[PDB]
C-alpha cells in the first residue's frame, strides 16, 4: 500500500555470491528461498 | 551483522578448521585469514560465540591471540 514511498527489496545477504556456480549445495537453497520470496517484494526489477 | 563476517563463514565446514580434544580446541579460520578486520570480524565472530554457547551453560572462553594454545603446549609464531 506504500510502494512508491517505500519498497521492499531482497537483501544482499539474500543472494548466493556471484562466485561459486550451483553445485555448491548450500549457495543453491539461498536461490530457491530467492525465488519463493520474488514477488512478496514490492521491487519492479525483481523479476531480474 | 556483518556482510563479510557471513562470508568468511560460509565456506567453513567443522571437519576442516576445527581441532577438537577433550575441553580444548583450535577453531582455524580459512584462507581469507591475516587480512581480517579485528573491529568488524573478529570480535563479532567471538562475541556471537561467547553468547552461544551461554544459551546451554557451555561458558566458552575464548582468547584470540597470533598464538596457538591446544592442551597445554604453546607455540608463537611457528615456534614451539
Amino acid at each position: 500500500a506504500y510502494n512508491g514511498l517505500v519498497t521492499t527489496v531482497l537483501s544482499e545477504d539474500a543472494f548466493p555470491d556471484s562466485s561459486q556456480s550451483i553445485t555448491h549445495l548450500p549457495s543453491m537453497w539461498k536461490c530457491l528461498f530467492l525465488t519463493l520470496a520474488g514477488p512478496m517484494t514490492s521491487d519492479p526489477h525483481s523479476p531480474v | 551483522k556483518s556482510a563479510s563476517l557471513k562470508r568468511i563463514l560460509t565456506d567453513m565446514t567443522i571437519q576442516r578448521n576445527y581441532v577438537c580434544q577433550g575441553d580444548d580446541g583450535i577453531l582455524l579460520l580459512p584462507h581469507e585469514a591475516a587480512s581480517k578486520i579485528s573491529a568488524d570480524d573478529m570480535n563479532e565472530l567471538l562475541t556471537c560465540l561467547r553468547d552461544y554457547g551461554q544459551l546451554f551453560g557451555w561458558n566458552y572462553d575464548i582468547d584470540w591471540s597470533d598464538t596457538a594454545e591446544y592442551l597445554k603446549l604453546y607455540a608463537l609464531m611457528g615456534c614451539r
